[PDB]
Formats: C-alpha cells, sequence, structure tokens
RNA sequence: CUUGAGUCUCGUAGAGGGGGGUAGAAUUCCAGGUGUAGCGGUGAAAUGCGUAGAGAUCUGGAGGAAUACCGGUGGCGAAGGCGGCCCCCUGGACGAAGACUGACGCUCAGGUGCGAAAGCGUGGGGAGCAAACAGGAUUAGAUACCCUGGUAGUCCACGCCGUAAACGAUGUCGACUUGGAGGUUGUGCCCUUGAGGCGUGGCUUCCGGAGCUAACGCGUUAAGUCGACCGCCUGGGGAGUAC
RNA sequence: GUUUAUUAAAAACACAGCACUGUGCAAACACGAAAGUGGACGUAUACGGUGUGACGCCUGCCCGGUGCCGGAAGGUUAAUU
C-alpha cells in the first residue's frame, strides 16, 4: 500500500490497494480466533460456490 | 558427497573482507576432497529491507559439493563473524553450474 | 528430572528420601593442592550470625581468574569438591602446569580448552568480555579485570550480555536483574556446573542436615527476652522481626560506591 | 511558530471513535484531533461525517505554522478512513502519499473471544 | 532408507548367486542393517514414533522371513542367523 | 522457477503488498504453484524480495 | 510355478515424525522526544486509564506466542493429528522399464505400543488469550450472556492420565458389478510445433443407474453381489450407576 | 532425635519439606568506639531473616485499620542564609 501522484486532486487510487488486505483481513480478526469453527464453515461455504 | 548451494552476505562496509573470505571457505572445500562447480560475486547492492539494520550488502554465492561434515564446520565461522550478515544455505539438488 | 544421567531416588527403607551422586569421575581421591580450612561460625569472641557447626570438612582446592593464557589445557578428570556444588574438573596445560577450574556442562574426556583473548568459543576457558559475542551464557566473571569473583556458583549459575554493548560495561545475572561491569573483565565463557547436583533434597536432617549447620531454626521459641517476640499463651500475634532488623522486605545496601547497576524489578 | 512546511497526519480509523494528528516529518505532535472531543460523543461520533469536522478541527490549531503539503497515514478500519482524507483535502491542505497502516500481523497474537450474544 | 553402496553391497554377500535381491537370506539380512542402523538414530530423539512404526515394520516383516526359512530348508535358517548374529 | 535467484521472474506473481499471489488467477498447473511460493518465501530472507511493503 | 505378498534399481509429490537453527509482521511492556484533555468501552453506560501528562505520534530496547498472502472442493498420516524459511536424523505411499524370492499370505481374543483437549508431578517460562476470582452494567432477580481487570492454564522439558459427537456415528483384507463432470500426483505416447491432444496407474470430490434401504439416502472410495477373520447388539428408566 | 543438671520427656523444641522476604560481594546480617573478623577462602542451584513442620488432597473472601513496597506531582516542614 502505497500511493502518490503528481497534478493535485483527489482522485483516488487508494481502493486499489483496497484488494488484498484492507477491512476484511482485519474484521477477520477483530473479535476471536477460530479452530474448528473455520476449518469446518471454510469447507462448508465451499459448497456453496458450486452454483 | 552431496552437493550445496551457501549465498552469504557480508557487511556493506567489510567488502573488501569478501575477497579473502572466499580464498578460506574455497580453499577449504577443496582440501576437504570436494569440488566448487559455481561462484559469482555479487558485491554490493540495496536490500527489500533493512535486514539488520542498513540498506545495503555485499551478496556472494557458491555451490559446492563437499561432504556435509566439512559445510557444517561453515555455520560456526559464518555465525562468530560480525562481517556476514546473513547466512543461508540450500541442499545439493543436482550440481548447479553457471545461468544466475 | 528431564536429562541424563537421572538422580538416583533411594526407596522407602528407614526414612529414605533424595541423594547426589555423578556418573562418574573415576577415581575416589584427590591431587594435592589444598589447605586445611577453618572452623566454626565465631568471630574472634562471639559467635556472629547464628547457626554454623556439624563435622566433616578440609579439602580447599582452587584457580579462579587464569592468568595464564593461550597454551593448550586437557581436562584430566572431573571431581567433587565440597561445599560448593560445581564439580571441578582437573586439567593439564602443555607444559605440565595443573590449574582446577570449575567443571563446565559438556567437559569430561579431555577436550580444546583454551584461554587469553582470541580463544576458541565453546567452554573452554576465560576470556575478555570484548572478546565475546552476545555470550547468551559466557560465566564467573569479575566486577574488576583482574580478579575471577562473580557467579563462581556454576552449580546452573548463568549470565547474559546483550550482543554488543559499547561503554564497556554489560552482563544480566540472574536475579540480580541487569549490572553493568567493567568490560576490559573476562568470562569463563562456558557457565555451567551442571544444575541437577542441586535437585535432590537432603533427606531427614541429620545424616544430611547435621552434616554441614546447626538447627537453623528457631521460629518464635516465646520468651519475651531470647527473640523480639515471646510468651503468650500459645501463639504469636504481633511483629517477629529479630533485633527489629523488620523482615518484611525493606531492602538495603544504600549510597556509597557501586549501585550503578541498572533496570532492577520489584514484581 | 516552526513552519514545518510539510508533515504527514495519521489517521487512527478505530469503530468507536476516530482520531487524526497532523504530526510533522520526523514523527513530532503539531496538532491533533479527535470525535469525542467534536461536540457529540456518547457514540454518535464513528460516523464518516462525525470524524471530518474531528480532523478538519486541526486546521485550527496546526495551522499556526504553515503546514504546504502533507501526507497521510490511515490506520485500522472504521468510518473515517476515507471522511478524514476528504475534509483534509479541502481544508486547502496538499498531499504527498496516501497509506494505509494498519496493523496485519501474521497469525502472531490470539484475539479475544469476546462477543457471544 | 539405506544407502546403494551397501545395499547392493550386502546382496551379493547373502544371495546363493549374483543380482538375486530376492533371496530370503538376502533381503532378510538386508532388514537386520536398517534395524541396527535405526537403533542408534532411535537412541536418540526417542519421541519419533513415526519412525518406529515402520522400524517395527521391518522387525516383523524380518521375522515373518525367519519363520518361512525354518519351514523350507532348516539348515539355511541356523545357517544365516549366526552369520548375522541374530537371536540376541 | 525452483530457486530464488531468478526474481526477474517473480515481480510478476506478487503486488504492491509483494504478496504472493494466489493460483485461482494464475491456474500454473497447481504444482508449479507451489514451487513459485516457496521461492517467493526463502527469496525473501536474501532481502532479494520484501516481505510486507510499509517497511 | 507366478498372478498374492515381498526384495532390488531409478524417479516423483508431500503441513508424516524427532532435533537444531533462523526471518518478518503484530501485541504487550521499559525508556526517551513531540504534543494536550481526552482515551477506552457499550445498545447505551459505567468500572478503568488521563494534567504525577494518557490516548495519538516517533526513536531505541526487552520478551513470548503464532506463522498473513500462497491455501484449495489441496496434500501427508493407522489413528490422534500435521502449515513461515534453512539444515541434520528418519517413516510410509506411488509410478516405471525391469531384475530377484517363491504363497514367505488375510484376519487376530489375550498382549505391546501410539492417544485431541482438559487435568496431574518436578523444574522452567509467561506476550496475547483466559476457568477462578474482583469490580462496572443488564434484570423482577442475574452467583450469566456484555464491559474493565485477571490467576491457574495455554508454551518447554521430562514423567503420568488414557477420554472425545476419538465421527464417514460406516472394522481389516480380497474379487466382481452401467455412467457423467472435476481435483491432485506418476508414466507412455502425439507436426511434443501449443495453453496443449490421446491413453495408462495412485489417492480424492460432486452427481447418479441397477441394486440395496423402513425412509433418509448409499451407489465401483457401496450401505450393491460375494468370500476370510475379528469387535459388538438383544425394550426404556434405574445405569455405564452400585459392589 | 531435643528439653526444665535437682518434682514437668510431653501434644512442647528440632527435623527433612514448603513459602515469603532480603542480599550484586568491600553482599545482606552479626561481633567491634575503630582496625579488623565472621558470613566465605563461599558468590543467587549462594548466604541471611521470618513463619509453617513428612507425605496426600488442598490452602477460599477482605488492602477498610497497622505494618511494608512503589510513586513523589502538589500541601506542611529542620539546620542553614
Ligand atoms: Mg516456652
Ligand atoms: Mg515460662
Ligand atoms: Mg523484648
Ligand atoms: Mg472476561
Ligand atoms: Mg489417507
Ligand atoms: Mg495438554
Ligand atoms: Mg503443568
Ligand atoms: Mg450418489
Ligand atoms: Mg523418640
Ligand atoms: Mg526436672
Ligand atoms: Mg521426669
Ligand atoms: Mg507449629
Amino acid at each position: 500500500i502505497k500511493v502518490r501522484e503528481n497534478e493535485p486532486f483527489d482522485v483516488a487510487l487508494r481502493r486499489f490497494k483496497r484488494s488484498c488486505e484492507k477491512a476484511g483481513v482485519l474484521a477477520e480478526v477483530r473479535r476471536r480466533e477460530f479452530y474448528e469453527k473455520p476449518t469446518t464453515e471454510r469447507k462448508r461455504a465451499k459448497a456453496s460456490a458450486v452454483k | 558427497m552431496r552437493h550445496y548451494e551457501i549465498v552469504f552476505m557480508v557487511h556493506p562496509d567489510q567488502s573488501e573482507q569478501v575477497p579473502g573470505m572466499i580464498e578460506r571457505y574455497t580453499a577449504a572445500i577443496t582440501g576437504a576432497e570436494g569440488k566448487i562447480h559455481r561462484l559469482e560475486d555479487w558485491g554490493r547492492r540495496q536490500l527489500a529491507y533493512p535486514i539488520n539494520k542498513l540498506h545495503k550488502a555485499h551478496y556472494v554465492l557458491m555451490n559446492v559439493e563437499a561432504p556435509q561434515e566439512v559445510i557444517d564446520e561453515l555455520e560456526t565461522t559464518f555465525r562468530f563473524n560480525d562481517a556476514v550478515i546473513r547466512s543461508m544455505v540450500m541442499r545439493t539438488k543436482h550440481a548447479v553450474t553457471e545461468a544466475s | 528430572v528431564k536429562c541424563k544421567p537421572t538422580s538416583p531416588g533411594r526407596r522407602h527403607v528407614v526414612k529414605v528420601v533424595n541423594p547426589e551422586l555423578h556418573k562418574g569421575k573415576p577415581f575416589a581421591p584427590l591431587l594435592e593442592k589444598n589447605s586445611k580450612s577453618g572452623g566454626r561460625n565465631n568471630n574472634g569472641r562471639i559467635t556472629t550470625r547464628h547457626i554454623g557447626g556439624g563435622h566433616k570438612q578440609a579439602y580447599r582446592i582452587v584457580d579462579f581468574k587464569r592468568n595464564k593464557d593461550g597454551i593448550p589445557a586437557v581436562v584430566e578428570r572431573l571431581e567433587y569438591d565440597p561445599n560448593r556444588s560445581a564439580n571441578i574438573a582437573l586439567v593439564l596445560y602443555k607444559d605440565g602446569e595443573r590449574r582446577y577450574i570449575l567443571a563446565p556442562k559438556g567437559l569430561k574426556a579431555g577436550d580444546q580448552i583454551q584461554s587469553g583473548v582470541d580463544a576458541a568459543i565453546k567452554p573452554g576457558n576465560t576470556l575478555p568480555m570484548r572478546n565475546i559475542p552476545v555470550g547468551s551464557t559466557v560465566h564467573n566473571v569479575e566486577m574488576k579485570p583482574g580478579k575471577g569473583g562473580q557467579l563462581a556458583r556454576s552449580a546452573g549459575t548463568y549470565v547474559q550480555i546483550v550482543a554488543r554493548d559499547g561503554a564497556y560495561v554489560t552482563l544480566r545475572l540472574r536475579s540480580g536483574e541487569m549490572r553493568k561491569v567493567e568490560a576490559d573483565c573476562r568470562a569463563t565463557l562456558g557457565e555451567v556446573g551442571n544444575a541437577e547436583h542441586m535437585l535432590r533434597v537432603l533427606g531427614k536432617a541429620g545424616a544430611a542436615r547435621w552434616r554441614g549447620v546447626r538447627p537453623t531454626v528457631r521460629g518464635t521459641a516465646m520468651n519475651p527476652v531470647d527473640h523480639p517476640h515471646g510468651g503468650g499463651e500459645g501463639r504469636n500475634f504481633g511483629k517477629h522481626p529479630v533485633t527489629p532488623w523488620g523482615v518484611q522486605t525493606k531492602g538495603k545496601k544504600t549510597r556509597s560506591n557501586k549501585r550503578t547497576d541498572k533496570f532492577i524489578v520489584r514484581r | 511558530r516552526k513552519q514545518v512546511s510539510d508533515g504527514v497526519a495519521h489517521i487512527h480509523a478505530s469503530f468507536n471513535n476516530t482520531i487524526v494528528t497532523i504530526t510533522d516529518r520526523q514523527g513530532n505532535a503539531l496538532g491533533w484531533a479527535t470525535a469525542g472531543g467534536s461536540g457529540f460523543r456518547g457514540s454518535r461520533k464513528s460516523t464518516p461525517f462525525a470524524a471530518q469536522v474531528a480532523a478538519e478541527r486541526c486546521a485550527d490549531a496546526v495551522k499556526e505554522y504553515g503546514i504546504k503539503n502533507l501526507e497521510v497515514m490511515v490506520k485500522g478500519p472504521g468510518p473515517g478512513r476515507e471522511s478524514t482524507i476528504r475534509a483534509l483535502n479541502a481544508a486547502g491542505f496538499r498531499i504527498t502519499n496516501i497509506t494505509d497502516v494498519t496493523p496485519i500481523p501474521h497469525n502472531g497474537c490470539r484475539p479475544p473471544k469476546k462477543r457471544r450474544v | 532408507s539405506l544407502s546403494t553402496e551397501a545395499t547392493a553391497k550386502i546382496v551379493s554377500e547373502f544371495g546363493r548367486d549374483a543380482n538375486d535381491t530376492g533371496s530370503t537370506e538376502v533381503q532378510v539380512a538386508l532388514l537386520t542393517a536398517q534395524i541396527n542402523h535405526l537403533q542408534g538414530h532411535f537412541a536418540e530423539h526417542k519421541k519419533d514414533h513415526h519412525s518406529r512404526r515402520g522400524l517395527l515394520r521391518m522387525v516383523s516383516q524380518r521375522r515373518k522371513l525367519l519363520d518361512y526359512l525354518k519351514r523350507k530348508d532348516v539348515a539355511r535358517y541356523t545357517r544365516l542367523i549366526e552369520r548375522l548374529g541374530l537371536r540376541r | 522457477e525452483i530457486d530464488y535467484k531468478d526474481i526477474a521472474t517473480l515481480k510478476n506473481y506478487i503486488t504492491e503488498s509483494g504478496k504472493i499471489v494466489p493460483s485461482r488467477i494464475t491456474g500454473t498447473r497447481a504444482k508449479y504453484q507451489r514451487q513459485l511460493a516457496r521461492a517467493i518465501k526463502r527469496a525473501r530472507y536474501l532481502s532479494l524480495l520484501p516481505y510486507t511493503d510499509r517497511h
């Protein structure tokens, strides 16, 4: 994550790095961990991705 | 014997010792019934991160073949040598030569 | 336990418990460099710091500092030295010399062993702190450059430096927290003495305690005179310090030389 | 009265609150803002349009120098990662580089169990 | 596992012929080596169980072969158990 | 691919965060994906490549 | 005798195991700089921390635990389980030309050994988390959920305990029996001109036919058709309790 | 095992074990106007002081009072000028 542009303007480019980390792997932590809850829900949400 | 590949990076302000360091190691390997079928001096160059401070270090490769025994002797002289910042030596994976 | 070799444990026969013995140091009987040793705890008149008695002693033995330098020693044999549980080894130099040393861990059978500036960094001999890396495990250092005091209590006793400290002063004794010490000093660098050597229980007073010191226990014992607390029907209530020492921590050692050590927490 | 000219601005974007401090180049406090200190408190803050009025308050305390340009350091998620940078772009300040300095470990410490209703 | 200069070595010492890597006399003996050699390994680590499972395998597997010899040529059995210092 | 010196053919399988690109958007025969990632790890120690990006 | 089983050769993939190193991100803490009246938390709040200067911010240091991304419907393991990079010691699985042994095999009461987590003993260690415990809140009450703290413990060594919805709730071994789409790994071959195309083995997902099934559903990795050996069940409660 | 020599031998003292606390070595502490000595020719697995008294299962709530430990910003405050 590193922005930098010539010609002063508040365009953005910022939500570009907002696709690899950002508020995601953040809230991923936030509360508790997972342990068995993930290996399971991670292997059930996978079922979803079929149709 | 078993092949190898060690790339040691010596402190940036101690480059002049790099050439001398090579002769010792190399000589040992040869005096250990081993072989040296690869070598190259990368010199100084910027780092991804200020590993062990600074932002540059001297790089060198190897890719020997000497018996593990004598090379295990290297980890010691390597650790107890503030010159070298980081040490990293992989296994054989068959003789490597040229290119790099 | 957790290492080799484990420590025997006498079995219930006549109120018996943990003992103490090594793997072996083959022989049962010393060299010659030793004195006669004093006797009791008393100070040209009065007792002083009560407790202290029991027989069985002698055997002084020696060596520390290690003035001698780059001359190859060879461990003659490990050996057991009284009062202090830190073994001792023997060692002979390449010129028939024979100091003693504080038996480090991996030792026994001959081994390297070298002193003086610039010497193999294993557990051979002393070495100026300067000529030492991080010394996560040095040894019986010296508050001064020449001496050899410090932690001679080898038995598991260690000391950690801090990789590369400047100003010429470092070290980290056990509970001694942090404390700087002249870097022109040297450390054995080995730093050991076998811990289990101090992992058994005396047993049952007498043949285990008495053979060292007297009943170091007095408790209240009552009799408002013999100690700053006594009498009562059968209990204590109040303060119980001998000579208003105030056993409530207090702490001591104030002003004067030294006291230029650092960190030191309080939990 | 030092005239730092240019200095990065940290945006501690959190949930229960957000605060932006217009520090100098090296990283010295020159002026900090705060939603909790921006009139509304309790929890009415948080919301982006609430933090913007906060960080904007800096242009009233850190304006004593003359920041002609400055970067932005966004840390942690929450309603104040965008709002802040925006309000700053209107306040009159410039910009040199936007970046997210949110502490994203590698499975180091074990987060709190917490919440379970 | 085992080194070729050793495996291909021993085979030419118990084989009643040449390159008979099958022969019980051979295979069986070939097992003792990797076994005795590992005993020094298991002396260290200890906790390494997943490796002992294989150790026990070749052990019983070796025995399964010894019983065979006894049930195919009494002589060969007692004639091999010595050259390997077996039975203990 | 099995190395780290070939830093040239690696900066493509990363990004502004130096994060190992998934195999989803690569379909690198899988077997190769495994090797490709192994390099980026060990290669980062030789400071040849970066771990994070903020430092 | 050779197709079962096994040996040899040469390759292949792997978070299989034991030991030792080492790296980077983050947390906490200690110190110091900047700076100033809030921070933290909740549905709100309050306890708590702040003018003895917090929070924020930046520099240096100490320490412990776990290894983002790759990571998958993935892989390895007998099971339990096993994720950073490096080295050392080590086990098993699979393919292929082959060469070799020659039924040396399958199962297995008793027996031996391995066993998540919690727990136990001795000694270490202790950042984060967190039974107990203590405050604040909620409520009719709240010995809870929520909030601020926090001890054992979680980590290491070595020894013990042997349980789990220890689950595929489906014993191990072998032979048969329509198909479709996919994953992962080996090998042969094809203007190998290619991402690639055609086969032939291992392991593995999802759909599903015959059949089986009380139904759900299982369906070549069977719960279908058979054979060998072992464990087990015989109404609910009382009770996996008493002795 | 020890104890009231000469009315008390005990459930009392001690004990091994446990815990708290202090001590960085010219150690803490003690004898001593001091020099010096003991602690120790030991050096934190060491030495002292306090309490409990093998071992087994354990050792709950209270820091208001007194004591001790840390802080020491602000109030009060000695000699001294
Ligand atoms: Mg009395
Ligand atoms: Mg009386
Ligand atoms: Mg009195
Ligand atoms: Mg809680
Ligand atoms: Mg399997
Ligand atoms: Mg456990
Ligand atoms: Mg424990
Ligand atoms: Mg089906
Ligand atoms: Mg008696
Ligand atoms: Mg009497
Ligand atoms: Mg009497
Ligand atoms: Mg009592």
